[PDB]
């Protein structure tokens, strides 16, 4: 799934389809896509066996589950209001889920794709979220420190900032990970937004 | 490599690409560790590692 933006209105939207056949579809509205792009990056479109949808599929990832499809069941990715009718470009679950990461950028202090912004205000979400990033790395390994607050701590100081920030990482709790998922879909948002507004 | 590194994530899918605009900082500026980046993809740092390979690859050619 490649979606490009060629201007403020107008984008195409590449997918596979079937075999080693992918197909673009042309005129794609840019106006709308909190109602039909999935944000989250667990997930994007394939072209559907008939070529009227656009379905949804899973890909390998640890990261929550989001529109009804916790792994590939065709009973829910067939149907209706879980897929995109082409050139409707409205999807029901993508849309809820959406909606929520919106709220949720919201209460962020960040831009929406929803409301006005023009790119200056693309570029300070940007600037905001990466200070979110940032801060969230800090608490990262001040939890994992924590836990774990064995006096062997000093070997885990044996390492470099980023050394750490990795390990702590990498054994974190979900929380933390629903964290990173929300920001991941934020970050999306503000991408189609960027684009949108170049 | 601004416009080169555009015109190959161009030719990657938005997941792929959107990991290489994270790890490179493209848009809020700082860089990420294959760890930050795998954690917002759910996927392990190797996997992310293996999209940048793909990725300067894909520089070095045309």
């Amino acid at each position: 799934m490649k979606l490009k933006i060629l201007d403020k209105d107008n984008a195409t939207l590449n997918v596979f389809h079937r075999n080693k056949e992918h197909k673009t579809i042309d005129n794609v509205p840019t106006a709308n896509l909190v109602d039909w792009y999935p944000l989250s990056n667990a997930y994007e479109y394939k072209l559907s066996r008939n070529g009227e949808y656009l379905e949804l599929k899973r890909l390998r990832s640890t990261l929550p589950s989001s529109y009804g499809l916790d792994d590939n069941n065709q009973d829910i990715i067939r149907d209706n209001n879980h897929r995109c009718k082409i050139g409707y470009w409205y999807n029901p679950a993508v849309r809820k889920d959406n909606l929520k990461i919106i709220e949720k950028a919201k209460q962020y202090g960040l831009p929406i794709i929803t409301e006005e912004y023009d790119a200056n205000t693309v570029e300070q979400g940007f600037r905001d979220i990466g200070v979110i990033f940032q801060s969230l790395k800090t608490i990262v390994v001040t939890r994992y420190l924590e836990g774990k607050t064995e006096e062997e701590l000093r070997i885990f100081n044996m390492k470099s900032e980023e050394s750490q920030l990795n390990e702590a990482l990498k054994e974190s709790d979900f929380s933390v990970d629903l964290t990173y998922s929300d920001l991941g879909q934020i970050y999306n948002m503000l991408l189609l937004m960027k684009k949108i507004s170049k | 490599m601004k416009e080169q590194l555009e015109d190959v994530l161009d030719t990657l899918t938005d997941r792929e690409e959107n990991v290489l605009r994270l790890r490179f900082g493209l848009d809020d500026g700082r860089t990420r560790t294959l760890e930050e980046v795998g954690k917002v993809f759910g996927v392990t740092r190797e996997r992310i590692r293996q999209i940048e390979a793909k990725a300067l690859r894909k520089l070095r050619h045309p």
